[PDB]
């Protein structure tokens, strides 16, 4: 009964397409590469990668999106219950409901926490992703040095998969998770491309929705996410790049 | 390089103003801001030569013009300086004890 | 912390090298002379410590070989330094001070 | 002319992994290597690597 195997998994791929929605720089890109995948024989040395390559980018979700809990009555509720104080950072939060919930349509952020060590700073993202129910992540930076983590690689290389940003959002179905980069002054000075030089591209609040990973090179939009970041003291960050993030002081 | 203080007020109140604004849908009624006020923050806070800072203090002020909106009970704020130390809370430069004679 | 595996020949990290021998998920790790890690010149080491070091949240401990949270909060980690100021003082915390 | 480089080679693990307790997220991600697996051809660069 092989009854068409090297089409099923092509029909696979439409299917789990059906209900996205497509960016527009995708569906040419994505489509042309079933039909050459289409061509070649499953066992032709390129099959394997580009059947990852597919299916990497018929995986990652697309556009999918959490609508949050959004009265605020009951956000007190939860958003005391598991720490008490940092009043400034539940003010920050009410803004962050009160203005999303004006212009519909969801929007992320960035913000940056500092002071003593042991504050609670790692500790409340747990909390605010459970407030808004938005899915939680955690991403220590400290002492990293290899851009890849962001990036992926070519595609040549065997085994190169998109940076690790977009595993996770494959992991967190919806398109508007809560990632969280943590200690960001601790991360290490690579001095080759370190990533304070890429980090800057990300996080810039107005170029972050086409950030293009050196592997599927087109763009991604990600202005949804709400970022958050860490350091224990705010010298470490390169001048522009702490203009770029709130410094909210825990 | 560089912005003075005037030109920099005189671009925000004719562009970041506008911008930010129909960036975050406030209408143009209802969050009256004075080049007073606008002033003020000026004068103590935002001393360089970059733009963003200032778009930071814009977004803050909007930011709770919009909650109190959006839960309070005004159908519109009306930020006054007297006001503005909550709103931007402690200062950071100081005024100058300015003597007169 | 190992290595992205897409690398050609990359193994993971040191701690699940030693766990892979000692078949146990309480072996005794025993660190060694703590005061005297490098630094200076490269990504110091204790950076990437906290994340071990995490009383709680090593739970998760995430290796870039084999990225899936590891957990192994059952372990009783051990740290020898004979004097206790070139720590710094956020990673002196994680950890209590014992005097022979 | 191979034994363990397909179906053993995964069966023997898969026997491997029921003794241990694993948490259900990596067994998902290690199911996810199986069918990779599977689907991978029995001599390859990622094969041996994976
Ligand atoms: N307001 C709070 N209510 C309850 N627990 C708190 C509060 N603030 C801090 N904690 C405790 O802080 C502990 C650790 O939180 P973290 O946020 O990890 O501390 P930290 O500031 O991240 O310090 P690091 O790890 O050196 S950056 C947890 O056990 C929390 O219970
Ligand atoms: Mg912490």
């Amino acid at each position: 009964l092989e009854k068409d195997d090297k089409d099923a998994i092509e029909e696979k791929f439409r299917e789990r397409l059906k209900e996205l929605v497509v960016p527009k720089h995708v569906m040419d890109v994505v489509d042309e590469e079933l039909s050459k995948l289409g061509l070649l024989d499953n066992h032709s040395s390129e099959f394997n990668v580009t059947r990852n390559y597919l299916d990497w980018l018929t995986s990652i979700p697309w556009g999918k999106y959490s609508n949050e809990n959004l009265d605020l009555a009951r956000a007190q509720a939860v958003l005391e219950e598991d720490h008490y104080g940092m009043e400034d950072v539940k003010k920050r939060i009410l803004e962050f409901i009160a203005v999303s919930q004006l212009r519909g349509s969801t929007q992320g952020k960035i913000l940056c926490f500092y002071g003593p060590p042991g504050v609670g700073k790692t500790s409340i993202a747990r909390s605010i992703a459970r407030a808004l129910n938005r899915e939680y992540f955690r991403f220590s930076v400290g002492g990293m040095t290899d851009v890849a983590e962001i990036k992926g690689h070519r595609r040549t290389y065997v085994g190169a998969m998109p940076g690790k940003i977009i595993q996770c959002l494959k992991k967190t179905k919806t398109e508007n998770p809560l990632i969280l980069i943590d200690e960001v002054d601790k991360i290490g000075r690579g001095y080759q491309g370190d990533p304070s030089s890429a980090l800057l591209e990300l996080l810039d609040p107005e170029q972050n929705a086409n950030f293009l990973d050196h592997y599927l090179d087109v763009p991604v939009d990600l202005s949804k996410v709400l970022f958050i970041c860490t350091a224990n003291v705010t010298d470490t960050i390169p001048e522009p790049l702490r203009d770029r993030m709130e410094m909210i002081n825990v | 390089s560089g912005y003075v203080a005037q030109e920099k007020l005189a671009i925000a109140e004719r562009y970041l103003v506008p911008q930010a604004r129909a960036l975050c849908g406030l209408d143009e009624s209802k969050a009256k801001l004075s080049s007073d006020v606008l002033t003020l923050l000026i004068k103590q806070y935002c001393r360089e030569s970059g733009v963003r800072n200032l778009q930071k203090q814009v977004e803050k002020v909007l930011r709770k013009s919009a909650y109190k909106i959006v839960s309070g009970e005004a159908e519109s704020v009306e930020v006054t300086p007297e006001n503005l130390q909550d709103f931007v809370g402690k200062p950071v430069f100081t005024v100058e004890r300015m003597y007169d004679v």
